This record gives C-alpha cells, structure tokens and sequence, in this order.
C-alpha cells in the first residue's frame, strides 16, 4: 500500500541522509556540451559522460557566489537532499564532486525542456492535460513530506519535461528537512504563501498553497495573482481573493478555493486526512494514481526528440568558461558537500 | 482581458526566487 511503500522509501532515505555519498566524480569524466539555463550562483549545463555515453544535466554552482548570496546552508541543503531521494518525478543526483572554485550536482537530462516554455508558447493547458502534470506533483509532494522535507520553490521554471512528457521536479536549492516550524523568506513571488509574506513560522502547507498556484497558472495560462512589481503580489495574496477564468470546471474552482486557502485548518493537503483530501477531490476522479506513479498513462504531450544530447527544447545561453582556480576558495563552508 | 493584462505585463518571462 502507500503507506507500506512511503515506510521503505524512508528507510532508503534516512540511510543516504545519515552517510552521504561524496566526491562521487571529477570534472574531466565529462564532455561539456551546452548551457540549458542559469542562475545567480550558477548555470546547468548538457554534459556527457564519457566512461558510458550517457547524456547528464550538470548543474555547476561558483562558491563565492553562494558565500556572497548566503546560500551556503541552502545549497548543502540541496546536495544532501537530492543525493538521498529516490522517485520517478525527481531527478537524484547520480554524481556529486567539487574543486577548487565550483560544486557539481550530476543529474538525468530531461530533453523535453522546461514545462514553462510549453506553457507560455501553448497558452494554456486543457484540464486534463493540467491534472496529469498536477497528480505527478501531488505525489512527489507525498513522497517529499513523508521523508519531513519541503520544497518551497514550485513553478513551471522548475518542472522538466522528460522524453515520455513526465515531469522532473527540479532545483532543490530551497529544500529542507526539517520537523517543526521554519521562517526562512524564500520562493518565487507569485507562489509564496500568505503564511510566508506575513513572515510566520511556516510548514508543509506551503507547498499545497503553491499546488494551487501552479494548477491555476496551467489551466489559466496566467497565475491567480500577478502585477508589475512583487509588492503589489504579495497584496493581492494576502487579501483573500482569487477570480476564476468562466472556462475553468466547477470541480477546478473548488479544488483550487481549497488549496488556495489562507485558513490553515481548512487547506487541502494540511488536514487531517492529509494527501487524501488532494487526491479524492472530484476533479481528480479520473486520475488513476498507481498508472501515474508506474508511468503507465500516456502523456497529453510528447515531446520532439531528435536524438540523444539534442537540446532544441531548450532557449539558447551564451557559453562561458568553466574556470578553475588554483586557490581553493570556500574550503572549509562546503567542506561536507 | 485578464491574458492581455498578463502578456502586456513585465512578469510572462522566467521569474526569479527572492529570499532573505
Ligand atoms: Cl543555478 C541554476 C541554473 C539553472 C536553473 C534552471 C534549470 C535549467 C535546467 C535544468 C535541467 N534541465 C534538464 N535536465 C535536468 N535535470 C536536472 N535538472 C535539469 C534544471 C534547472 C531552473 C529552471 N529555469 C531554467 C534554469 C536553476 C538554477
């Protein structure tokens, strides 16, 4: 059963989360290949490996940009999460190896590109197309809660689209295991809850609240609360009003009223009956959450796949040098990555 | 339109995190 499967995957869990796997690799095992996107602290790059010919995402963080943005626990958070998770709609990390500038995090690539650009390029998504990628996000949330971790970072920008057109949740930068309350102000302005803005101690809900953004951004084509400026966002999220396009189902709109719920003792996802509110709701009636899980659907939309290594899914970044000093830099803050 | 208000907005490109 689920609870059965949710206990193993614990025990799987906890035993890479206590003794985690490290300098699993060296920058010269792979070939470079192209920019897929950036950061402030970093890019993630198409590599491959050379020993099989497998295709990776790299993602390559400069330490002193993580020092100088305070993201240093954060980003320890990352490795040591992703390195210990298993599940078909995240990508583990595979390999994990620093030097004397840069950390890398080595990851499955997945070709179908960023479900943002889909989404933007599309418009919109239809509601069964939007309830496949959102029952792909009810369970990985599932899956991450049980093991006390929260992921604070959901948005199309995050979601990769595989070669089978099921999502990768990824960038764990703002992930953490933790079992009480946090209050670290961190996510993407559109998705933050009112708990977060408000700066109250926070949990899990936050990532429900930001299921509701994302359903309403798929189905909509545009999020529920949106302006020029993030301060006229963060209003507009605290306020307790959210409007509905005519097209959306009476069953969307209720689901969404539910999981876009300031009162943390009615939103979905943080009842008592927990994920089970989420996935017995009516609008998920169709779903059948096991053929989900097993990757036994097919996908509303396949993505073009040319070849391997092909990166057309993907906006185009100017190259720039991997540099590696011969100083080490940040020796002892990231000393257990 | 609320679309036409989105698109003409300066928030359809790829939207960065905040944090402290
Ligand atoms: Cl430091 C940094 C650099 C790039 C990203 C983004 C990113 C790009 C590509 C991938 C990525 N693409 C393909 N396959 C992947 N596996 C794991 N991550 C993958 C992940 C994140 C985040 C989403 N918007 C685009 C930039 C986040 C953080």
């Amino acid at each position: 059963s689920v609870k059965e499967f949710l206990a193993k995957a614990k025990e799987d869990f906890l035993k890479k989360w206590e003794n985690p796997a490290q300098n699993t690799a060296h920058l010269d095992q792979f070939e470079r290949i192209k920019t897929l996107g950036t950061g402030s602290f970093g890019r993630v790059m198409l590599v491959k490996h050379m020993e099989t010919g497998n295709h990776y995402a790299m993602k390559i963080l400069d330490k002193q940009k993580v020092v100088k943005l305070k993201q240093i626990e954060h980003t320890l958070n990352e490795k040591r999460i992703l390195q210990a998770v298993n599940f078909p709609f995240l990508t583990k990390l595979e390999f994990s190896f620093k030097d004397n500038s840069n950390l890398y995090m080595v990851m499955e690539y997945a070709p179908g590109g960023e479900m943002f650009s889909h989404l933007r390029r599309i418009g919109r998504f239809s509601e069964p197309h939007a309830r496949f990628y959102a029952a792909q996000i009810v369970l990985t949330f599932e899956y991450l809660h049980s093991l006390d971790l929260i992921y604070r970072d959901l948005k199309p920008e995050n979601l990769m689209i595989d070669q089978q057109g099921y999502i990768k949740v990824t960038d764990f930068g703002f992930a953490k295991r933790v079992k009480g309350r946090t209050w670290t102000l961190c996510g993407t302005p559109e998705y933050l809850a009112p708990e977060i803005i408000l700066s109250k101690g926070y949990n899990k809900a936050v990532d429900w609240w930001a299921l509701g953004v994302l359903i309403y951004e798929m189905a909509a084509g545009y999020p529920p609360f949106f302006a020029d400026q993030p301060i006229q966002i963060y209003e507009k999220i605290v306020s307790g009003k959210v409007r509905f396009p005519s097209h959306f189902s009476s069953d969307l709109k209720d689901l969404l009223r539910n999981l876009l719920q300031v009162d943390l003792t009615k939103r979905f996802g943080n009842l008592k009956n927990g994920v089970n509110d989420i996935k017995n709701h009516k609008w998920f009636a169709t779903t059948d959450w096991i053929a989900i899980y097993q990757r036994k659907v097919e996908a509303p939309f396949i993505p073009k796949f040319k070849g391997p290594g092909d990166t057309s899914n993907f906006d185009d970044y100017e190259e720039e040098e991997i540099r590696v000093s011969i100083n080490e830099k940040c020796g002892k803050e990231f000393s257990e990555f | 339109t609320t679309y036409a208000d989105f698109i003409a907005s300066g928030r359809t490109g790829r939207r960065n995190a905040i944090h402290d």
